[PDB]
RNA sequence: AAAUUGGAGAGUUUGAUCCUGGCUCAGGGUGAACGCUGGCGGCGUGCCUAAGACAUGCAAGUCGUGCGGGCCGCGGGGUUUUACUCCGUGGUCAGCGGCGGACGGGUGAGUAACGCGUGGGUGACCUACCCGGAAGAGGGGGACAACCCGGGGAAACUCGGGCUAAUCCCCCAUGUGGACCCGCCCCUUGGGGUGUGUCCAAAGGGCUUUGCCCGCUUCCGGAUGGGCCCGCGUCCCAUCAGCUAGUUGGUGGGGUAAUGGCCCACCAAGGCGACGACGGGUAGCCGGUCUGAGAGGAUGGCCGGCCACAGGGGCACUGAGACACGGGCCCCACUCCUACGGGAGGCAGCAGUUAGGAAUCUUCCGCAAUGGGCGCAAGCCUGACGGAGCGACGCCGCUUGGAGGAAGAAGCCCUUCGGGGUGUAAACUCCUGAACCCGGGACGAAACCCCCGACGAGGGGACUGACGGUACCGGGGUAAUAGCGCCGGCCAACUCCGUGCCAGCAGCCGCGGUAAUACGGAGGGCGCGAGCGUUACCCGGAUUCACUGGGCGUAAAGGGCGUGUAGGCGGCCUGGGGCGUCCCAUG
RNA sequence: GCCUACGGGCAGGCGCCGAGGGUAGGGCCCGUGACUGGGGCGAAGUCGUAACAAGGUAGCUGUACCGGAAGGUGCGGCUGGAU
């Protein structure tokens, strides 16, 4: 079981995703994260900061 | 330079052999401390002429049979069965250290 | 559906097809005729095992300034040969011919 | 047969010679029996040739063929000429 | 790149004079002459103590800053001269001024280091007769830094060297003004060198 | 491994405190991958996974100056029905023969081993081609391909008959010399000499033909490359403790270049193990590389050295050399052809296909260079190699301007409404001139060869560039990419707004339940910059396996107590030995 | 059977060793897995209240028996037991 960052996000049931290290101190059992932006996990819409965690592209006009 | 190692004759049941036991000291790798390690040789006796007990020297030959590959070289101090004797009983003690069983 | 040519690796072995045969002549020629030495040895016939002896001494060396035989291998088997042949000839008499043998 | 050549040593575009004695068999730049003198064929220095004569002539004298283009560096550090009469 | 982008400002965040600027650095403009305070919305609001980090930090971008110079190019001089037999402390130093911007900049063909790294780089500098334009390449003593014989003409190239009318030129160091020539004598020892910089810091601070 | 050149810590157990102790972070590194972003060059470097399967193309040939002939022709001759036939010659094909094919190239499966490292031994050995020295090449005969003729098979291929050349094969002679038995002399494991007996050589080709060049034979030494053997070093588990019967030794015999249970026969009952045998796991080893104050840990692509394998397992044949990646024979698994009798194949060579995967390149150029094979040479071959291509994969270098320019426009942000901030930043002024345009234009390449000279030295002459119209030079010439992480503490960087234990952040402690410097956006700042972050892994921090350098009354830790085996350790004086130890010289 | 110089060679035939396979019988290591043991957890509730104060029967401990469990008692031991 892996945590999906970000605020909302578009996974399901045959969802393809990639996950990489990292844990989550509150949820036990979770030693890996996925990956934003990859196969079928959509980077955050919206997301205008740390954007390379969460594969969110560039914005223009900005 | 044949080697040439000193050790003493742990053994005459083999027809024209000896097993010579050689000692070897040295500082330890690491913790250097002097540690005494030791190895067998068996070694060509052509003649029976090397008794048990015997020191001798040893060295570096054409080979003779599967182990063989020393000769005995001379005869260095003869008559030392308390080297032999510190042989024998750390094989006889070998007999315990097991877990198949023991006695009382 | 075609086995790729190589001619020139081929003929080699087609070459060394040819060799085998030879080298195996020879030396069989050896194997049977230096039993008929060291037999007749043991039958104390000194004219003949000799007479023998030698056309096996020949045969030898000839395989070994071919490719049959080292220079070492020869020689090692002439060593074989007489030396087993004089020591056949203590167990009855005395060497006639000369042969190929020192006194 | 043993030989005396050439053993790159350079860069890409800045190739670096070294004449050596070798078995015939080894790597062109493999493990050589003696370095006999380095050869620089963009001459980007006044020494773009050094030899030690009296090896190479030791090396030949027991019949170390040399490559074509190891006689020619050799013989222009003159590893091959006489003298006088 | 090289940092390209406001500087004086830089001259505010280590509050000393940098002279990262040039004509203006000197006269009643430069902003610390004005606001020497940081930039920032928060400049005006008194300073927390810092933290030994924090000083050893800013003295070392003070100097490098200073020198134009990316972090990985300085790094790797302060790593070059911690190989020397020396005091790095200084050796250092030695190895900044021995740069060719700078060079140029301190022999007053330029009227700042920024000014000197184009220059240099765009092809106005001989060295030893021969053109270079790569700001990083190192002048060794012996060195003759002119002005191209093309490039003798320009206005800031005249202009700069008739302020040399009234400055005088470090001393490892030594101009033929009318020539448009100068030549690298020695290395500069840290005497000669007046930098508002505690070097001694910049080392304590590498050495975490 | 020649200035003692070298050593930073922080957070977290409590209401607080000191200690113990684990957790965690900052550093450096990568054959990396993933996100956001991506302008240029130079040098490196790029299947870490399935040692999975592989279409196609190329990857080792060469010599006509060893030898005969087929096919297609050219000339030029002699001649019995105008058919035959002699000579020279071009092109082409393979065959016989010599040399190379054991090098070069790939890979890391296996292997914990004399495999590797390191130092030695070989009186126990081999070594094609090259070098030096000594000697010789005299007679005679012989077979198989090619080729012609004929039969089996679907194919792949295949059997039979007949002709024949050679540097191919074979017998006789000379034997300088060598080999073998036997005896003697020195030496000492099978080393050197010596004496009778025996036994052993050879090939011819070319021309600038009464002597030069290439090649042949036996032998002695050099040279180089290998076989074999021994000392020492070589990971984890004792919750693997006993292992072994060709096992351990002997005598004899076989085999080999040579020692040896390497193999075989007979005899003896040995061999190894707590200094870890045997068993299980994991791994190619090193020069080095990463880290570290060191000591140590970690690692071994790329370069170089050794090893091992060439679809799995056997096996030997040719030969100086293999038990041979693009050689052979058999078994198995796989794929394809097939007339169901049978046959074909082996990229862990270069490039590429495909699967697997987080992930790894062009079915490119060139034989100009260096190197290798064959050749008298001209030359032929060479995916070795020299280059280009693709990928910020890494390091390094370069750019996106430079100078002037307000008590400081707009817009955005904060504001205590006074003002503060971005910010000389912009605008605007001058200056320079990446890109690009035109012109020139490389070094790398001078030998092989040919001529003079002697065939030597030495001198003269010509041919040859993939990169590449590249680098570089000269002239002209345009202001001309910036992004990413971060801003509660460690830790450089602070404000407003939204949100309200939600959404979310989170390496660790923790943050968020209406004033959030920690979520999200914005302004502002910090840090780096064609890069920045993330994940994974190594070393560090971790004196947290403590050799350097730790501990055990209560923190984890003294065996319940004794006896005593192996082992470890051990008083005072004198003398010998010189193993450890220390010094010098040398390899 | 083939060649021959009559010395012998070649094909072929047999035999040992042998990869591999067959039958029986052991030992070992991974893949899946019917049925199961507790255990640690993890949101604040059930029924107790054993321990911490002498915790309201001083506490702990080995070993027994009872109890589903917490615990109770027996026999010893310890103070790390309060006035
Ligand atoms: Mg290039
Ligand atoms: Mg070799
Ligand atoms: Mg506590
Ligand atoms: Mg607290
Ligand atoms: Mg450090
Ligand atoms: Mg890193
Ligand atoms: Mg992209
Ligand atoms: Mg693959
Ligand atoms: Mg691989
Ligand atoms: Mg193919
Ligand atoms: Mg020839
Ligand atoms: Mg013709
Ligand atoms: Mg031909
Ligand atoms: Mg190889
Ligand atoms: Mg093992
Ligand atoms: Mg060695
Ligand atoms: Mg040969
Ligand atoms: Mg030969
Ligand atoms: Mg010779
Ligand atoms: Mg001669
Ligand atoms: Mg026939
Ligand atoms: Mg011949
Ligand atoms: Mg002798
Ligand atoms: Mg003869
Ligand atoms: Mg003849
Ligand atoms: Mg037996
Ligand atoms: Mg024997
Ligand atoms: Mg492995
Ligand atoms: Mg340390
Ligand atoms: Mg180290
Ligand atoms: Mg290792
Ligand atoms: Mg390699
Ligand atoms: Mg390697
Ligand atoms: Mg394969
Ligand atoms: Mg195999
Ligand atoms: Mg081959
Ligand atoms: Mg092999
Ligand atoms: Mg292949
Ligand atoms: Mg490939
Ligand atoms: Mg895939
Ligand atoms: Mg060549
Ligand atoms: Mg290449
Ligand atoms: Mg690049
Ligand atoms: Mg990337
Ligand atoms: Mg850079
Ligand atoms: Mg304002
Ligand atoms: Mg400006
Ligand atoms: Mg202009
Ligand atoms: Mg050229
Ligand atoms: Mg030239
Ligand atoms: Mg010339
Ligand atoms: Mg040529
Ligand atoms: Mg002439
Ligand atoms: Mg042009
Ligand atoms: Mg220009
Ligand atoms: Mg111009
Ligand atoms: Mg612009
Ligand atoms: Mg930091
Ligand atoms: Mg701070
Ligand atoms: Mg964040
Ligand atoms: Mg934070
Ligand atoms: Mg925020
Ligand atoms: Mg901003
Ligand atoms: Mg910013
Ligand atoms: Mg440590
Ligand atoms: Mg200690
Ligand atoms: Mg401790
Ligand atoms: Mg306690
Ligand atoms: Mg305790
Ligand atoms: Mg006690
Ligand atoms: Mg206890
Ligand atoms: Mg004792
Ligand atoms: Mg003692
Ligand atoms: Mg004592
Ligand atoms: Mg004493
Ligand atoms: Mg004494
Ligand atoms: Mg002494
Ligand atoms: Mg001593
Ligand atoms: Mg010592
Ligand atoms: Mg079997
Ligand atoms: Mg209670
Ligand atoms: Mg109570
Ligand atoms: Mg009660
Ligand atoms: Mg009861
Ligand atoms: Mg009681
Ligand atoms: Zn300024």
């Amino acid at each position: 079981t892996a945590y999906i960052p970000g605020e909302g996000h578009n996974l399901q049931e045959h969802s393809v995703v990639l996950i990489r290290g990292g844990r989550v101190k509150d949820l036990p059992g979770v030693r890996y994260h996925i990956v934003r932006g990859v196969y079928d996990a959509a980077g955050v819409k919206d997301r205008k900061k740390s954007r390379s965690k969460y594969g969110t592209k560039k914005p223009k006009e900005a | 330079p044949k080697k040439v190692l000193t050790g003493v004759v742990v053994s005459d049941k083999m027809q024209k052999t000896v097993t010579v036991l050689v000692e070897r000291q040295f500082p330890h790798p690491l913790y250097g401390k002097v540690i005494k390690r030791s190895k067998k040789y068996l070694a060509h006796d052509p003649e029976e002429k090397y008794k048990l007990g015997d020191v001798v020297e040893i060295i570096e030959s054409r080979p003779i049979s599967k182990r063989k590959r020393f000769r005995v070289l001379r005869l260095v101090e003869s008559g030392r069965m308390d080297l032999v004797e510190k042989y024998l009983i750390r094989r006889q003690n070998y007999e315990s250290l097991s877990k198949r069983g023991g006695k009382a | 559906k075609k086995p790729k040519r190589n001619l020139s690796a081929l003929k080699r072995h087609r070459q060394s097809l040819k060799r085998r045969l030879r080298n195996k002549a020879k030396k069989s020629a050896i194997k049977t005729l230096s039993k008929k030495a060291i037999q007749l040895a043991q039958e104390g016939k000194a004219e003949e095992a000799l007479k023998i002896m030698r056309k096996a001494e020949s045969l030898i060396d000839k395989a070994a300034k071919g490719s049959t035989l080292h220079k070492n291998a020869a020689a090692r088997r002439k060593s074989r040969l007489m030396r087993k042949v004089r020591q056949l000839l203590e167990a009855a008499g005395a060497p006639l011919i000369g042969g190929g043998l020192s006194a | 047969m043993v030989k005396i050549r050439l053993a790159r040593f350079g860069s890409k575009h800045n190739p670096h010679y070294r004449i050596v004695v070798t078995d015939a068999r080894r790597k062109r730049d493999g493990k050589y029996i003696e370095k006999i003198g380095y050869y620089d064929p963009r001459k980007t220095t006044p020494d773009w040739l050094k030899v030690d004569v009296e090896r190479a002539r030791y090396w030949l004298s027991v019949g170390a063929q040399p490559t074509d283009t190891a006689r020619r560096l050799l013989r222009q550090a003159g590893v091959f000429r006489q003298e006088a009469r | 790149g090289r940092y390209i982008g406001p500087v004086c400002r830089l001259c505010r965040r280590e509050g000393v004079k940098l002279y990262l600027k040039g004509e203006r650095c000197y006269s009643p403009k430069c902003a610390m002459e004005r606001r020497p305070y940081p930039p920032g919305q928060h400049g005006q609001k008194r300073a927390r103590r810092p933290s030994d980090y924090a000083v050893r930090l800013r003295e070392k971008q003070k100097l490098r800053r200073i020198y134009g110079i990316s972090e990985r190019q300085f790094r790797n001089l302060f790593e070059e001269a911690s190989k020397k037999k020396g005091v790095t402390g200084s050796v250092f130093l030695g190895l900044l001024e021995s740069r060719l911007d700078n060079v140029v900049y301190r022999l007053g063909f330029a009227v700042s280091r920024r000014q000197a790294r184009q220059l240099v780089r765009h092809g106005h500098i001989t060295v030893n007769g021969r053109r270079v334009d790569l700001p990083s390449y190192r002048v060794r003593p012996g060195d003759e830094i002119a002005v191209a014989e093309k490039s003798r003409n320009l206005e800031l190239i005249r202009q700069n060297l008739e302020a040399m009318k009234g400055r005088k030129v470090g001393p490892w160091l030594s101009l033929d003004v009318e020539g448009m020539k100068g030549k690298f004598l020695r290395l500069p020892d840290r005497e000669d060198l007046a930098l508002p910089v505690n070097e001694q810091l910049v080392i304590e601070f590498y050495s975490r």
